[PDB]
């Protein structure tokens, strides 16, 4: 099955603008996304594959970094470093590009 | 009868000893139709097994 | 891994070598090596 | 010590919790254990 593989993980930034009705409050305004096109959602960390992980915290639905540590070094020894970060239902920063 | 469903889907997705093959074959057929109809036979034993 | 030792890589090693561009991504070509294999070995 | 008991080595003393947890990561274990000191780790962390 190798005859239809993806080219390479692609994060991406939807600008998105609103309706019309809904564009009265401040229509200059335009909200940009963050999507990601290859990869998939993500639950267990592979203890197999860790040399070619490329961990990708970009969302706030999925950026655990309970599990997120232990796919880069440099994550790991930034919630070591910072206490205040375990908790996972906010706080932990987000790439500031996104 | 669907909170089984539900159940199974909590327990599955919760779970540490999820398999590492699934990212690979996820990204593998990139959610396309056609690379599926040839795991069609290597999907219905992994399920079951 | 051979020429004598595979029918495959005797016949696409003449497109590789026809081709003189982009050597540098081996792993592409490898890759494109193994996506000809699989689609040369369906049985539909 | 899972199969035979439903008990748990190195859960009672707080310096092979944390090494259990940190240092069995690479793997050469079932998940479920590691699960289970990840949350009580989780539950020292929670109660602090």
């Amino acid at each position: 099955a190798v005859q239809f593989v993806g080219e390479h993980v692609k994060v991406l930034e939807v600008r998105a603008p609103l309706d019309h009705a809904q564009r009265q409050g401040l229509p200059d305004f335009i909200s940009r996304q963050h999507v990601l096109y290859n990869g998939c959602c993500v639950v267990t960390a592979p203890k197999t594959l860790i040399e070619y992980s490329l961990p990708v915290p970009f969302h706030r639905f999925y950026s655990n970094p309970t599990i997120c540590a232990a796919l880069s070094d440099d994550i790991k020894r930034y919630v070591t470093e910072f206490p205040h970060y375990h908790r996972h239902d906010g706080g932990f920063p987000l790439p500031t590009a996104f | 009868d669907y909170e089984e469903t539900l159940r199974l889907f909590k327990t599955t997705v919760t779970s540490p000893n999820y398999p590492e093959l699934c990212y690979l074959v996820d990204v593998l057929v990139h959610g396309n139709v056609d690379a599926f109809l040839l795991i069609r036979t290597f999907v219905a034993r992994c399920i079951v097994n | 891994i051979s020429e004598a030792t595979h029918p495959v890589l005797a016949t696409m090693l003449s497109k590789y070598t026809r081709m003189s561009s982009l050597f540098n991504d081996k792993c592409a070509f490898k890759l494109d090596l193994l996506r000809m294999v699989a689609v040369s070995r369906t049985r539909r | 010590m899972f199969h035979t008991r439903q008990l748990l080595v190195f859960a009672h003393s707080y310096a092979l919790v944390t090494l259990i947890a940190e240092h069995l990561a690479d793997g050469a274990l079932p998940p479920q254990l590691l699960f289970h000191y990840r949350n009580l780790v989780a539950v020292l962390r929670l109660v602090t």
